[PDB]
């Protein structure tokens, strides 16, 4: 269930995103301490935020886009996005042959590639679990052969069960419309359509 | 004020084509002149 | 009575034809699609 | 708008000629301006045709002339196919050279009269022109 | 091997056909590149060396002179503007049921394969005057994508023919004739805006636009005539804006029709007392009418 | 009473719409729990909103305008209107002759055509029941030969008696005014009003 | 629209145009239009080398009403009225587009034959008429 | 209008020469057009190049003919390399000034008709023009 | 009957007395009006056809150019400018009370009754220079209606006389000449706005302007010198600003005093070295003076 | 009404014309596509 | 748009030459476009050079060609050190100022076929132009 765009529908480029905002949303309780010291405590989950941006839209794209947003709406399902800037292809091989051992917890995770794999990850990079929506990314990698770890962000909201498997490529993000109870169009007399704009929040 | 005379070609007795003039008379049929002055005579005789 | 009096004389009025080139020539310094036959002969 | 009383007439050789003609009175002292039928009855039509504005020019034909509809301030005029022959003959052999098929002929003047008040009678010069005739192959 | 503009041809590509203006009189034409860049100052340096990339092909504006020719084929160029047509009478409709401008394509070619190509273009203005000389036709046209090429689709049969003999301009209303003429001059348009399409889907790719929109059309006319009067206490040839005039333009060989025109006066005090008029549709005028005649 | 408008009386030519804004509004409560997810519940109708505005005015066309919002104050009745940009036809035909199968509830319907109709609608065209006045919107529609199945929102508020008829032609939301209060018009130096709006909500 | 409508024919191929005609009244918008009952109305015509009355006559037309109600009306030509022209039209084929060559001019009348043993007569069509020449039997 | 019947080939020496051709009926009453192919059956076609367009030119060559899938409207049209030949060798001799490779051969017309009396037994032209050869070097 | 500029006449009109300035040199005029106009797009209906209704006249602008007259009747320009006239002595007053500036009334007359009246007008400008050429005085005046008509107040003994013959200008200061001088220019303004007054009551009316008011006044001159210098050590001929001189300029047959002046310099490196003095009163500088004298 | 054609190609054997060329010919002096190391690999 | 048949060639003297050509289907389906190989089997290809495009020219040689990969859609064509050599020597004698090295050799034409006919055509020009050779220095 992606949101169409031009690798969708390269005909309807006018899809292709404006620009795009990505925000962390770290919900801590803060304070500033009269000897000078800051004293910070976490509660509640990371969320990724998302907001796009459209330009002016013809009747068909915008439709196209309708008959998608009201498909979203009836069946209360979720939406799946792609971001391009992270789109490369630096890790590849038989992902489902690497061995996760199980109680892996905390937010250092380490493998047994098995010699698989082929390239390395980066700083930056994305990064995914196969059994579970959330998107993390990567803070730091090292190897030792075969074997690899890496440190993640956010904290890891499960534990391992050892059936999980990484996932370096295709990540998409799930999502659902929090601007969507109000959404509408405006329609001018060019025939064509303005004001267009989302905001996302990743649901799990 | 002015009266408007639409003119236009008569094909078949009361059956006519589209091309179509206008003639703009500065004033209106209905303006009167010295036939004032023979009204208002006989108008006085039947009073 | 009182009428305007019109004729169309529009028909199959002329055969629009149109020509169009079925294959296109593109040039590179090399080709980027080719892919191993005689890595089944090596793996044999 | 443009008081023009002036039009130029094209008849056709070997066929009748008639227009038809309808009278509105239009006031602009409110918007937009309020276009009435003049009631057309008791007036009259004329007019004649002739080969030049001098005064002994020859006339070459004069208008049948009729009220079609006086409520509704219609009325026409014609010209029988013999007056047209008359017109063909007469008229000049010259062309014009934005339509060679128009020949020009002579001026014309459609005068009419009103006789409803008080029974006295008075006219005017509704409308005037030239008249040129457009040959034709078709006999 | 140079290239010469006095053997430069011109050939326009549309619904799979090709027309050759054989008769142009000029033309003019740039292309270039956007770039964007930053120069990054920082205080830890001071850099005095630009980062800067290129991105897209600019719109190139197009500008032809064409002289007209019997065999009539620029009325294409009316039909391409978006009037409807009736053999050779145009039309504008009142209203218009297009978004998007009539798209179409163009070749100009030159000796040793040495040929430009531009992919999708739109016709922005028509123009003309009838002032005392051969009466020449301007257009002003938009593409936004060029690129170079060896080859050019032929066109032979499709040829504009010989120029019309010239021939004197004529003004009227319902039959009266204008005295004095000084000049006439017409423009038509088709105002448009090309849609931004520019996407980070675009990032390290050239850009070109790809479809434009509709914004607005316009015909309209300017009238320069020798101040004259009738007799003193005359009053329609004053200077006053007459409303609801049906006006005719005329040469031998073209003819041009407004129903219902509004008209402004300009009176300027030259040597000889000089008055413009210039002339618009009302909004309840019937369609403008233009028509063509080939000479003999 | 329905809205006068350029097909009404076409004569009065400024009287169409300068612009559209049909918004949705679809009344939920939200809740953001700390791992994460959304949970998000339908509660209330949903309703369409409309937002118009005119062009600039001649008195002449104002006061007939003027005129019919008073009479609608005065009798209290619904507005009714029709978007000309859905008036667009696709589907013709007899709808007197299609028959609906009683209890159908959810946001599927299916309808025997009997083969009467011809073309068929797109997504995001209009859809009403002739007994009642709620519109909605064809998220999809699939063919089966004559019968064919349609996925609407917002989802029914009536089961089907078996007597409705559909329409998707010349659709007229029924209405009510949100300015009426405190309306009122400015005569510009130049003899126009200017600023003429109108916020339409929905009512049932 | 004028009476002036341009003629052209293709040579050694048989021609025919069609058309029919209506009523209008405005007085609904949009316009209403409705055909024309034709019955009892009769057409004619002729294509001569010159608008002078001395002018040889090239060919003449068949034509036939096809449905009084539609109010249609059909004219023609067969390819041995078209070969006819192609022998005796001007031969002055243009230097750089050679196919157009142009031939004479031609009118067209109606009568509106009809009870009461009235009849009149009105000019339906006036233009010039051009062959394209033919390279294929 | 001759301006879009009128279609430019050009043939290439030594190389027989093959057109395919569908048939379209259209509306453009909705946006975009109501479009169907046009079923073909009934008709034939016909046409021949010759060398100009006075009455005595030389037949160049006659086309090869075919409807194909008449369903479908399709129809189909070629020159034998025997054909393409002899006018390669009876074209002009003047090369093309922007081509040097092609030369200039003469006209040629498509015309097509009724074989079955329908609403009309006719024939009407749908393509025109002139053909233009490609001199070619391999055999 | 067409209209020459080579005999037109023009003729002001004020206080039910006439003024014939013969002696025109030359005038240049326009006329025109003001349109409202909307295209009013529609989704219903998109209109190509604009709404439009004529309102108003333009203010026009005149301008004239001047010769120097024997009998001084160019002078009223001055007094209706609003100098107070002390016979052929004018002043500025220090401040003033009017604050609608001085009406008057203008004929433009031809030949065949062939002409135009402009009913309310003021002076906004008078500029003149001694540049070694025949001094023509320049006016600009504003009128805000114009139209045409059939005849004009004759005047005949109010007519501006002969030239006066040339001399050459003079700079002084305390009686000391200044040495080297290039040029003398000259300008006094009489600054104004429209009160616009347009209402609703107006619609369906042509509109016109109908009154005005004073914003400002000025006097300001220009000087060009060549740099010269008496001594190399010399102060008196430096750049600096001097501030509080006495200045005073002529010509055989008119006068020009600033009692006291600020003057800017600017210097200019040609081929020759040039000095401009820009002068403006000072804020307690008495009445600037203006004779005339007429020459026998 | 409206025709439409495109050349007959050798390859296509026959079909429907189309508003569109069909196929694409690439060429180049070489192929990148695949490296020595992987060809040698590949004999080795 | 056309086919840009028109496409001129270098070769580098006394080295051998080879040029690799494939033919795909392409549907536009999705972004990273849906390209096919054409099977190739039972295809050939010809093509010469010749000095001048005339009935009687000198011919400089015949290409070597193969099919590398059926099911890829690849053949290619090539010049031996002996072809191109005997290029060199026949070549013309001018030299660019600015590029001394480029001399104009003649024109070429490349010829495909069925190696079974489908008789209703046969063969087509793929692609045509002229053939320019560098000179060098080192054997």
């Amino acid at each position: 269930m992606r949101l169409p765009d031009p690798y969708t529908n390269p005909e309807l480029s006018g899809l292709g995103f404006e620009s795009v905002n990505l925000i962390d949303n770290d919900p801590v309780i803060r304070d500033e301490l009269p000897n000078g010291k800051v004293n910070e405590v976490k509660v509640s989950a990371q969320y990724w935020g998302i907001n796009i941006s459209y330009p002016e839209l013809f009747p068909d794209e915008y439709s196209v886009l309708d008959a998608f947003i009201l498909e979203y709406k009836r069946t209360g399902g979720y939406i799946d996005v792609i971001l391009p800037q992270y789109e490369a292809f630096r890790v590849r091989g038989n992902t489902n042959l690497v061995n996760i051992p199980a109680g892996q917890k905390g937010s250092n995770i380490t493998m047994d590639t098995q010699g698989v794999l082929t390239g390395i990850p980066k700083p930056g990079d994305l990064f995914k679990l196969s059994n579970h929506p959330k998107v993390y990314k990567i803070t730091s990698f090292n190897r030792s052969g075969n074997s690899w770890s890496i440190n993640v962000y956010p904290d890891l909201f499960i534990t391992t069960t050892g059936a999980e498997k990484p996932v370096f490529n295709g990540i998409l993000f799930r999502t659902k419309l929090m601007n969507g109870d109000a959404f509408g169009s405006t329609l001018n007399n060019n025939g064509t359509y303005s004001g267009i704009s989302l905001n996302l929040r990743e649901s799990l | 004020i002015v009266q408007q005379i639409l003119n236009i070609d008569d094909t078949t007795t009361t059956a006519s084509k589209y091309p179509k003039y206008t003639v703009v008379l500065g004033n209106s049929i209905s303006s009167i002149t010295a036939g004032e002055l023979t009204a208002a005579v006989e108008a006085s005789a039947g009073s | 009575k009182i009428i305007v009096q019109q004729i169309l004389n529009i028909d199959d009025t002329t055969t629009t034809a149109s020509k169009y080139p079925k294959y296109t020539v593109v040039l590179g310094n090399s080709i980027s699609s080719i892919t191993a036959g005689e890595l089944t002969a090596a793996v044999e | 708008s443009t008081e023009n009383r002036v039009i130029d007439i094209v008849v056709d050789e070997k066929v009748p000629y008639g227009l038809i003609m309808q009278f509105m009175d239009v006031d602009d002292s409110v918007y937009p301006p309020s276009e009435i039928p003049v009631n057309l009855t008791g007036y009259s039509l004329r007019g004649t045709i002739k080969s030049s504005l001098d005064e002994n020019a020859e006339t070459l034909a004069s208008f049948t002339t009729s009220i079609i509809d006086a409520a509704q301030g219609a009325a026409a005029i014609s010209l029988s196919v013999a007056d047209v022959t008359n017109i063909g003959e007469k008229a000049s052999k010259e062309r014009d050279k934005y339509n060679p098929r128009q020949r020009f002929a002579g001026y014309y003047d459609i005068l009419m009269t009103r006789d409803v008040i008080g029974s006295e009678v008075s006219s005017f010069r509704i409308m005037e022109g030239k008249v040129y005739i457009s040959d034709g192959v078709t006999q | 091997y140079y290239s010469l503009m006095r053997e430069s041809k011109v050939i326009v590509e549309y619904d799979g056909r090709a027309f050759h203006f054989d008769a142009l009189s000029n033309y003019d034409v740039q292309t270039s590149y956007e770039e964007f860049k930053t120069l990054r100052r920082t205080i830890h340096r001071r850099t005095n060396y630009a980062d800067s990339v290129i991105n897209a092909q600019t719109p190139s504006s197009i500008s032809l002179a064409i002289n007209f020719s019997n065999t009539l084929t620029e009325a294409n160029f009316f039909e391409w503007l978006g009037f409807d047509r009736k053999g050779n009478t145009f039309l504008l409709p009142l209203y218009s049921n297009n978004i998007e401008p009539i798209m179409f394509n163009i070749y100009i070619v030159n000796k040793d394969n040495n040929c430009v190509y531009f992919e999708n273009c739109y016709v922005s203005t028509v123009d003309f005057s009838l002032d005392k000389n051969i009466p020449i036709l301007n257009v002003g046209i938009e593409s936004g994508k060029f690129s170079e090429v060896s080859t050019y689709r032929e066109a032979a049969s499709i040829i504009q023919g010989e120029a019309m003999s010239y021939s004197p301009v004529i003004v009227s209303t319902n039959g009266n004739i204008l005295p004095g003429l000084i000049s006439a001059s017409l423009s038509f348009q088709q105002q448009c805006s090309w849609r931004e399409d520019k996407s980070v889907f675009d990032i390290n790719k050239i850009y070109n636009n790809k479809r434009a929109y509709v914004n607005e059309m316009n015909a309209s006319a300017t009238i320069s005539l020798y101040y004259l009067k009738r007799f003193a206490g005359d009053m329609v040839y004053n200077i006053e804006p007459e409303t609801d005039v049906p006006l005719n333009i005329r040469n031998n060989n073209i003819s041009i029709d407004f129903p219902l025109a509004r008209i402004s006066k300009r009176l300027n005090f030259s040597d000889v007392y000089k008055v413009e008029w210039d002339i618009i549709p009302t909004a309840s005028s019937d369609p403008v009418r233009i028509d063509f005649f080939g000479e003999i």
